[PDB]
Parts: C-alpha cells; structure tokens; sequence
DNA sequence: GCTTTTTTTTTTCACAATCCCGGTGCCGAGGCCGCTCAATTGGTCGTAGACAGCTCTAGCACCGCTTAAACGCACGTACGGAATC
C-alpha cells in the first residue's frame, strides 16, 4: 500500500488534494489526474517562492524565512508579482522605493 | 486532560519538505508558514475553480487533468505556467506508468 | 549655532525608515476601540477575536498604504510634491472606489 | 456593557503621517489628515459590515478572523497569512 | 426536412411577462433581450456562488433560502438589497402557505 | 464669408455628438483584421464567428471610452485641457493594468 | 500584417471624444494603439485558450465573453 | 572689453543619525512520539463521454459598385510650459 504522492514523485498530498475537489462542488466527478496534476502546480508555485524568499532570507543574514522576505521575492519578481496582484501579505511591508523628484539635487 | 484541540490541516509539513529540498539550511517563521498556507489555498480555489467553469462551460461532468491544464494557462503568467504545465504533466506520466 | 535639518531631509529618513519595516504604524488600541465603534453601528454586543482585530488592522494600513502610492503619484501627475484631498480623491475616482 | 466613545479621531497624525511615509510621500498638506480619516473610516465600515454578516449567518456574537478574511477576499482586498 | 438548432434555454419568455407587467404597451429589442438574459444570469451566479461559498464555509451541505437571503445583503447595494429581501422573504412565505 | 469654428468648438459638438449615440467608432474591418492579426500569433489557421468579432469591438471600444475618460482627468488634474501619454499611463498605472 | 494602424487617427479621436475629451496631443494616436493592443493581446489569449479546450478552430461568441469574464471586463448581450 | 556684485560650484570641518559587531536571554521552531481518522486497497456497477458517421450551418473568398470617410496639406489660435514672483 502507497502513496498516490510517492507514486507521482510528489510531496504535496495527491490524495488529500484529490477529497478537496470532490469536497468543494467543482464539479459531480473528479479524474484521477487531476489531483495530481494540481498538486504538483501546487508544489511547483511552493517551491519557486520558497527559492526566492529563501534567498531574500540569507541576504538578510537570517536564517528563518518571514513575512518580509515573501513579501521582497514576491514584489520582486514580474511575475510571482502578477499572480498575487491583489494580495496582501501580513507583516511584509513595501518595497524600498522613493519617488526620483522627491530627491535633492545629486551632485 | 480536558479536551485535546479539534484537528485542524494545514499544508505546513508538504511547505516545510519543500523548503528543505530548496534551502536546505534554511528554516521558516509561523506567520511565514501561515501565508504559504494561504498561497497554496489560494491558488487551490483559484485553478479548481477554473477548472470547475471550463468542465460546465462544455458540459462536462468531470474535471479531469486537462480542465486543471487549462486553468493553469489561462491563470499563470508565461515563465509560471510552463514549469507548471510540465511539472503537472511530468507528475501525471510518472502516475500513470507507476499504476 | 544649533543644527537643524532642511524641509525635507527627515521626511526621506522617515520614508526610507518605514518602508524598510513592517510594523504596524497605527497604535493597536485606538485601532481597537474604533473598530467595536463602527462594529455596534451593525451589531450591539459583539465580540472580537483578536486575530480578527489584526486582520482588519493590517488590511488597513496597506490599503491606506498603497492609497499614498497612488495618491503621490497624483501629486507628482501635477507637478507637486505635496498631496492634497484632491491628489486622494483622483486615485479613488480612477481605482474605482468612489464615483 | 458599554457603548464606544468617538475615536476616529484616534488615527492621529503621526500614524496618519506614518503610513505616508511608508507610501513614499515627502510633503502633506494640512487637510490630508482629516480626509484620510473619513477614507479608513468608509473601509472599515465596508469590511466590518460584511465581516458581521457572515458572523450573522453563521449565529455567533463574536467576530472571527475569519469573517474579516471572507469579507476582504469579497471586497477584492485579499489577505494572506490569517486562515483561509 | 430541416431540424438542427440545438434548444437553448433563456429566460426571455419571463424577461416579457414581468414586462408586460410594469409596461403592458411596451416591447424590447433582441438586443436589449439578450443584455437582459446576461443580466439575470450575472446575478444569478453572483447570489449562488456566495450561498455556495457560506454554506461550505459553515460547513453545511444544503444551500437554503438563509443563504440566499445573506449572499443578497452582501451582493445588492442598500435599497436594492432591502428590497430584493423583502420580495425574497414575501415570496417564500407565500410558497409556504400555498403548498 | 470665410466662417471658422475657433480650436475646441467643433470639439466640443463631437463630444455632445458621440455621448449621445452608440454606433461603434472604429471601422469593422480594420478592426477584424486586427483581430485575426493578433489571433495567429496564438493558433494558426482560426476562424471567428462575425458575433465574436463584434464582442471583442463593443469591449474594447468601450474599454478604450473609459480610458480616455479616467485619461481626461488625470489632464485636469495636471491643469491641462490636452490629453498626454502620461496621463494614459498614470490612468493605467492607478487602474493597475500595469506597473 | 501591420493592422494595428488600421486604428486610424479619427478612429481614435472619435472613441476619446465619447470619453469627454476635448483636446489631444499627437503621440496619444500610438499611445493609444499599444494599449488597445495590448488589451486585444490578453481578451484573445484567453478567448483562444477556450477554443483550444473545446478542441475547436472557429471562436465563438461564447470564448469572447468568458475571457472577458476572467478579465474582469464583463459582456452583456452576446450570450452571457 | 571692464567691473563689480550676486551666483555656483567647490573645500574645510562639526554633528547626528545610521550601521554593525559581540553579548545576553528568551521562546518558538523543530522534531520526536503516540494515537486517530482519513487515505488506500481491492472489490463491483453504471454511465460519461470518446468515437465515427452524417447534416447543413455559417464561415470564407471574391466582385463591383457607390459613397462616406480617410488623408494630406494650408493656416493660425489658443494652449503648454518655462520664468519670475
Ligand atoms: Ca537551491
Ligand atoms: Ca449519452
Ligand atoms: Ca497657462
Ligand atoms: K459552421
């Protein structure tokens, strides 16, 4: 007895992805691609912000990922940035960014 | 003692082996983890419900990989959805030939 | 004689300081108290999960937040550097939030 | 018990000319103040409004997080890291 | 012999009935007929696809007319809302007492 | 008899004169090929229902009228009677169509 | 193939007029070109992508409006 | 071309804020563990929808009219934008 995860090559869930479809009426049958297909987009999206935070966290020194460092690879990136267009996320902050003539005279 | 906390799921652990396979030596805050949390919930509703609209849009009972697909095209920017379609696919042609 | 900065020149220390952080910027309980303010105004004697109280609240100050964004940019549209009432209304009226 | 006091006039100006900041602004008239007010007062009108309806239908006398969450994803105004 | 379109459903026979009501010497272009449709269907999707996202989140397996009724209170503007729950509640409380 | 409308007069009679009707204002078949233009770069060898060109005029016509309105104040705001192409892109990037 | 100036000048002043607008530089013309572009660009995308998961090679009326519908930019009177 | 005044740009520090380290302490990430409930296996049964076959619809191509609309130039007025206060 396996896991449908181990038999995609997966670590999100394939089965518990698989009940959430039935489960939230998207529609009467679910194939059984489908929940792997998802679960691996799933993880695809995870990991790719998780490099980038990860990165954003050693260039901060730290060791653990927070908040900000999502939210810098996040706004950072065109298109991480597109998808989470209209998304907040709590305690990230902005990026650092003045206005050009809102400086003083360079030189 | 009392009454032990109703269960409550989470995709923190699936986050969690994910990130070690990413950055190994890097670890993860619990607010952290909550927006992941959110993220992957997120994007759940966001392609199952695409994917519900494209399977009613032709009259077809069944989400099936390809309705998922699709969703995928229709809602990830370029660079995104390629790597998404393949993982998907790679993952579904690993599926299928191990039964 | 004593110092004394330039008009202008703490405001970009202040600019550079509180977009380099994440705290938030309104205090908690005044924060608090008006949102059981306008909570009676729909229902009397309602509670609040905390966690309820920091969602609105960091869901506020982005928004407010991102509104001095577009609000600059208004500004700086008519070749200011001050925002006015009717640098904000302009972005409300184009981001669709008032008529 | 007790019903609330005024306290709008809370969001001071300093917390007012902080956010700013954290926008990018560098000058502020004086009338922003009091005009940012009547803004954050109409937002969370707005959200609470819903959030409590859901609270409603739901036949609880205490606000979630959730509730707040359900109604800023209605209002378009998604919040990452508090449930959902 | 010819016999190949398809029957498609509208909700053009009502859009006039309800017509014929308010205006009885008045008609309606196709055109302005099939922005109608749209309109009634728009709002039909809107108003369910809320009571189907209260009831799962209440984790209830049934939409009931409660649902209706609190997806209208957040879809419909003030006086619309006020309205639309009055002719909801009257009309439901007829169908009660009819059979 | 050498009778001249001075700059903005007849201007003004246009806006009067196209606020008032609904006719589309970019030519059919220029537009079409447009359409077909940018089709191919997606799939080749495509055809389109002449209802599903005329879909995508009445959206894009009526999303370029709205532009040009929000476009029109943000002229006025920057004391201007002339519409720029930083106005467009200041509309735009309020509307969040883009950065 | 360069339709795009198929969008003519009076076209365009035309729509900016129903926009309440008076008055109009002359590198709005181009300006005014990409962005309708780029609008094309996206509602077609999208309609096509309906297309192809119907395996079709004819759009509809239909595609158009569901793409729409993702863009936010809903239609009425074509099949909503 | 001169000549003085402003005016601009450069030089010299003095100060104040910010940054960066090591040190110290606290608490929440991290992981172990034990138990539960939700995934998996291995059955059957029904119909969703793939497939082939056909109809005929509406999409496509081309032609030639008659305009209305585009275009391209001539001419100047009112508007944008710099400068000054
Ligand atoms: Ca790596
Ligand atoms: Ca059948
Ligand atoms: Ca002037
Ligand atoms: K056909």
């Amino acid at each position: 007895a396996k896991t449908r995860s181990s038999r995609a090559g997966l670590q999100f869930p394939v089965g518990r992805v698989h009940r959430l479809l039935r489960k939230g009426n998207y529609s009467e049958r679910v194939g059984a691609g489908a929940p792997v297909y998802l679960a691996a987009v799933l993880e695809y999206l995870t990991a790719e912000i998780l490099e980038l935070a990860g990165n954003a966290a050693r260039d901060n020194k730290k060791t653990r990922i927070i908040p900000r460092h999502l939210q810098l690879a996040i706004r950072n990136d065109e298109e991480l940035n597109k998808l989470l267009g209209r998304v907040t996320i709590a305690q990230g902050g902005v990026l650092p960014n003045i206005q050009a003539v809102l400086l003083p005279k360079k030189t | 003692k009392k009454r032990k906390r109703s269960r409550k799921e989470s995709y923190s652990i699936y986050v969690y082996k994910v990130l070690k396979q990413v950055h190994p030596d890097t670890g993860i805050s619990s607010k952290a983890m909550g927006i992941m949390n959110s993220f992957v919930n997120d994007i759940f509703e966001r392609i199952a419900g695409e994917a519900s609209r494209l399977a009613h849009y032709n009259k077809r009972s069944t989400i099936t990989s390809r309705e998922i697909q699709t969703a995928v095209r229709l809602l990830l920017p370029g660079e995104l959805a390629k790597h998404a379609v393949s993982e998907g696919t790679k993952a579904v042609t690993k599926y299928t030939s191990a039964k | 004689k004593p110092h004394r900065y330039r008009p202008g020149t703490v405001a970009l220390r202040e600019i550079r300081r509180y977009q380099k952080s994440t705290e938030l910027l309104i205090r908690k309980l005044p924060f608090q108290r008006l949102v059981r303010e306008i909570a009676q105004d729909f229902k009397t004697d309602l509670r609040f999960q905390s966690s309820a109280v920091m969602a609105l609240q960091e869901a506020c100050e982005a928004y407010l937040v991102g509104l001095f964004e577009d609000t600059n940019l208004c500004a700086i549209h008519a070749k200011r550097v001050t925002i006015m009432p009717k640098d904000i209304q302009l972005a409300r009226r184009i981001r669709g939030e008032r008529a | 018990r007790k019903v609330l006091r005024d306290n709008i006039q809370g969001i001071t100006k300093p917390a007012i000319r902080r956010l700013a900041r954290r926008g990018g602004v560098k000058r502020i008239s004086g009338l922003i103040y009091e005009e940012t007010r009547g803004v954050l007062k109409v937002f969370l009108e707005n959200v609470i409004r819903d959030a409590v309806t859901y609270t409603e239908h739901a036949k609880r006398k205490t606000v979630t997080a959730m509730d707040v969450v359900y109604a800023l994803k209605r209002q378009g105004r998604t919040l990452y890291g508090f449930g959902g």
